[PDB]
């Protein structure tokens, strides 16, 4: 669960560990 | 289905469901419904999935949606009044 | 809440058919289309709550749409809402 508040953040940095969504 | 019907991917049936949840409510209010969260949805996954490949990637990532809302001054606005709660 | 996972990804796959999608984003997405239904849903509520009976159809969709959805997006949004309940209204 991420909020859409997530993309208003100054930047992101993408999460190493941010696993691939499985079909 | 009815959402093949409207020609959609997004469930009408369950968006349907979920405005009689929340008064007769037309089926058409769910086909409208979903057909304007579909719109929405390929728009920002295609912007999204642009900038996946400009960076030499093959997936979206949470940058790169942030990349692609922050280059269309229609989805920033949209995405800013939906967080602000309109 | 609903999840809407499995349809954010059969739209990836027809606009970027050979691209991925990380968990995380995929998450986001989901708040975005929950969020973006939810603010459609409530102004659709409002204004059949100012109906006889509270009848809600697409016209309390359609203009939810132009008063959320800012310029050429409400346009094009309003051209899909129209087109999809023109083929849903023609078709069994």
């Amino acid at each position: 669960e991420v909020g859409l508040s997530y993309l208003m953040k100054e930047e992101i940095q993408d999460e190493e560990d941010d696993d691939d969504y499985v079909e | 289905s009815r959402s093949q019907r409207a020609g959609l991917q997004f469930p009408v049936g369950r968006i349907h469901r979920h405005l009689k949840s929340r008064g007769r409510v037309g089926a058409t209010a769910a086909v409208y419904s979903a057909a304007i969260l579909e719109y929405l949805t390929a728009e920002v996954l295609e912007l999204a999935g642009n900038a996946s490949k400009d960076l030499k990637v093959k997936r979206i990532t949470p940058r790169h949606l942030q990349l692609a809302i922050r280059g269309d001054e229609e989805l920033d606005s949209l995405i800013k009044a939906t967080i602000a709660g309109g | 809440k609903e999840s809407y996972s499995i349809y954010v990804y059969k739209v990836l796959k027809q606009v970027h058919p050979d691209t991925g999608i990380s968990s995380k984003a995929m998450g986001i997405m989901n708040s975005f289309v929950n969020d973006i239904f939810e603010r459609i849903a409530g102004e659709a509520s409002r204004l059949a709550h100012y109906n006889k009976r509270s009848t809600i159809t697409s016209r309390e969709i359609q203009t939810a749409v132009r008063l959320l959805l800012p310029g050429e997006l409400a346009k094009h949004a309003v051209s899909e809402g129209t087109k999809a309940v023109t083929k849903y209204t023609s078709a069994k």
